[PDB]
RNA sequence: GUAAGUUUAGAUUAUAGCCAAAAGAGGGCUCUUCUGGAACGGAAAAAACCUUUAAUAGUGAAUAAUUAACAAC
């Protein structure tokens, strides 16, 4: 317990000088989460599609018109109604066909 | 009118109490001084600016050697506001032509004639 | 009551809780047991891959194996030639990690890498404003590269 | 050289092995509880 | 450096938040030692020359 | 590319005589929402093998 | 570590709810939090560019707490945009019509201002009293420390605790107290 | 302590300053004398105040100045 941060979360720390001084040495294994800390899955009723649809459900006009359509959309995902609006062709065209990929 | 000025000799007297907390002795006084522009000479008169290029303090916190001699001292008292003085102190004594090349000057103002980089041990 | 005991009030206490560090003795005996069981995981092999901080040129690159490097500068090294690494401040695996104070032994890290490319940087537009600024008052800076690759971080038990 | 383009190289570095230990996620550092018991849940 | 460490080697970086407040708690108590107590474990300094 | 990743893993722990994986709910965050984030841990013998 | 990408991508940038409980609390140290998590500068992934902010739920808001004078000191002024469309209210006219807009304020004005701080506000859930909507009880995952220690009243103070605080003074016999 | 100076040969441009701080004289201006300044940092924006020896490439580091300050027997 001499470790001045608690084990209980990340990983255990424990903190040892090498006898010449020189060396600073760290063991930190993992902590797991214990089996009383965890809920059972709720079998009882998915694929992340179905959950966009029932958000999303149409109900008035059939197809809802822009307006209301990005309405619905900005409180579902906490966001602003111009987030969702287009953009002309000058930027449409600017955009990147192949942009870079880092691994 | 904004001119050369003149310092009360008294400032440059110490007092029994300094010698304690500098911890130097005022018999066997330092012979070489380290001195470092700290402060830039833009903004201030002409004289100061002369003296600090006659100096070699034209780039700040590099330390120059100089003689802890009256007429030098004399030229430092003109830009004592934008130097640090610290005495030069020899541990291991003066570099001969051996130890020449080994030599380091460290921030205490000690001169050491043999740098390693290496642990203590 | 002692001398100098004042009641429990909102300042009678400072803010902070002070905290009772263990004794040196009893820590000593602890901080050998803690090192001898790293250098057991060392000897024994007990890790997977190794991470290290490297102190190369003039920056600190985290480090681990097939890590490409890019430096700003020419290095004097033939293409393909192999190269050690001297200056480690940090060698770390799954479970451990060893700091250096602030450079690790040579006995303890070896991180050797190669130079896989010599090359120059893409041109690079310097152009100051000034009256009259003009479009070729403009320089170009190129710089040459290299690129190391690296190729192992080995430890040993040598703590 | 090699043949790749001349150009703005956008990292100093590549890896395709960033992390031994785990990439940061928002639950590393945050403690368990017991039953999994999500603040003001009575249970 | 110590925001690779932090985002890849969560860890390790919980390694140096613990020396860091280890250190620092070590120099509340030498303030407060007045200088005759004993340097603590982690605040001794490895000399060079 | 292996399909029912969960069918390979049972006969894998059968083969090393272990039990069967119990899935729990290790983390939950955001589940009412849209863009909800779920850690699940597989426990065997109240031990956890995977999350 | 061991995830496949897409899932290690979710995971890290997955965004958080958590909850503030106002009672007795300064709007001002309530909005140092929130704005701290709306932003998302409580991760070290955090980026101008990224999006990373977290869900803030704020609860009480109707009873928090001022220092000093600032109930009837602190003014809050708007603009219809009309001639004469001026109006100066004091901190508890406003807390009177809204309970909740004491709080919003101070978090408006903390966040960056720019356009992405009223994407922020959205991530923002006020409610004046505890009660909350299951929907968003459930999506909690963290409640987080009051900043104000809340001073005790004298009738919360147990029979034990004034025992052991001791009697400074004596009131003489003589006195109709 | 330091590296400039004098002389010979040739040559234009310039010959309306601005602001800050000192000392005067006319009486806030208006003059004369002496010092400093012309950020890419700071003082909110900021020619003139303060920090700043030139010019560079780097996903390094130590720093400078740094608009804030804590009612009565
Ligand atoms: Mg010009
Ligand atoms: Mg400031």
């Amino acid at each position: 317990t001499y470790s001045s941060l608690p084990d209980d979360y990340n990983c255990q720390v424990d903190l040892a000088l090498t006898a010449d001084g020189r060396t600073i040495v760290c063991y930190h294994p993992s902590v797991d989460i214990p089996y009383e800390h965890t809920k059972p899955i709720p079998q009882p009723d998915e694929t992340h599609e179905q959950i966009l649809k029932a958000k999303l459900e149409v109900r008035k006009s059939k197809q809802l018109e822009q307006g209301p359509m990005i309405e619905q959309l900005s409180k579902v995902f906490y966001t602003t109604k111009h987030r969702w609006y287009p953009h002309g062709q000058y930027h449409n065209r600017r955009k990147k066909l192949n942009p870079p990929r880092d691994r | 009118k904004f001119t050369k000025s003149r310092i009360p000799d008294k400032v440059f007297q110490p007092k029994p109490e300094d010698h304690e907390k500098y911890g130097g002795d005022p018999q066997n006084p330092h012979k070489l001084h380290i001195v470092t522009r700290i402060r830039s000479t833009k903004r201030r008169p002409y004289w100061e600016k002369d003296t600090i290029k006659m100096l070699g303090l034209q780039k700040a916190h590099s330390p120059q050697i100089h003689k802890n001699i009256p007429s030098v001292n004399a030229k430092l008292k003109v830009v004592k506001h934008l130097i640090r003085i610290q005495p030069l102190k020899l541990p291991q004594g003066l570099p001969t032509e051996e130890t020449m090349s080994s030599t380091c000057l460290k921030s205490t103002g000690e001169l050491v004639v043999q740098w390693h980089l290496k642990p203590v041990e | 009551y002692p001398q100098g005991y004042v009641p429990k009030t909102s300042l009678s206490s400072p803010p902070w809780q002070e905290v009772v560090l263990p004794d040196p003795v009893e820590e000593t005996r602890h901080h050998a047991e803690v090192v001898k069981r790293v250098n057991e995981l060392i000897a024994t092999g007990q890790y997977g891959r190794l991470f290290a901080v490297v102190h190369f040129a003039s920056h600190q690159w985290k480090v681990t194996a097939e890590d490409l490097i890019l430096i700003e500068n020419e290095l004097d090294i033939k293409c393909g030639e192999r190269i050690r690494l001297e200056k480690v401040l940090l060698v770390g695996a799954d479970n451990f990690t060893l700091l250096g104070k602030p450079l690790l032994r040579k006995e303890l890290v070896r991180v050797e890498a190669t130079v896989i490319e010599k090359t120059e940087s893409w041109p690079k537009i310097n152009m100051k404003f000034r009256k009259r600024k003009n479009f070729r008052k403009k320089k170009i800076i190129v710089n040459p590269q290299t690129i190391l690759r690296i190729n192992t971080i080995e430890i040993a038990p040598r703590l | 050289q090699s043949g790749l383009d001349v150009i703005r190289i956008r990292k100093p570095f590549h890896t395709d092995n960033p992390s031994i230990q785990g990439q940061w996620h928002p639950f590393t550092n945050k403690r368990t509880a017991l039953h999994g018991l999500r603040p003001r849940e009575l249970r | 450096v110590l925001v690779d460490l932090a985002i890849y080697e969560p860890k390790t970086f919980k390694s140096l938040a613990a020396l860091a407040k280890r250190r620092q708690q070590e120099g509340f108590a030498a303030a407060l030692g007045d200088g005759k107590e004993p340097e603590g474990i982690f605040s001794r300094v490895v000399q060079y020359h | 590319t292996v399909v029912n990743p969960m069918g390979l893993l049972v006969e894998e722990l059968k083969k090393r005589n272990i039990s069967a994986p119990e899935s729990r709910l290790t983390r939950q965050s955001g589940s009412t929402t849209a863009l909800p984030l779920y850690f699940v841990g597989l426990y065997c013998d109240r031990k956890l093998i995977a999350e | 570590s061991s995830f496949s990408r897409a899932p290690q991508q979710w995971a890290t940038f997955a965004r958080m709810w958590y909850l503030l409980d106002g009672k007795m609390q300064p709007p001002g140290k309530l909005a140092v939090i929130a704005s701290n998590k709306l932003q998302g500068l409580n991760k070290p992934v955090y980026h101008q560019l990224s999006d990373c902010g977290d869900h803030v739920v704020i609860i009480n808001t109707r009873h928090i707490a001022f220092s000093g004078n600032k109930w009837e000191q602190k003014v809050y002024s708007s603009h219809t945009g009309y001639p004469g469309g001026f109006r100066q209210v004091t901190a508890a006219q406003l807390h009177r019509k809204d309970p909740v807009a004491i709080v919003k304020l101070a978090i408006y004005g903390m966040l960056p201002k720019n356009l992405h701080r009223r994407t922020m506000m959205q991530r923002l859930h006020l409610f004046p009293d505890e009660d909350i909507p299951e929907d968003i009880l459930k999506n909690l995952v963290e409640e987080l420390p009051q900043p104000r220690r809340v001073p005790k009243r004298l009738d919360e103070y147990t029979q034990e605790e004034i025992e052991a605080f001791p009697r400074v003074w004596t009131p003489p016999d003589d006195f109709r107290m």
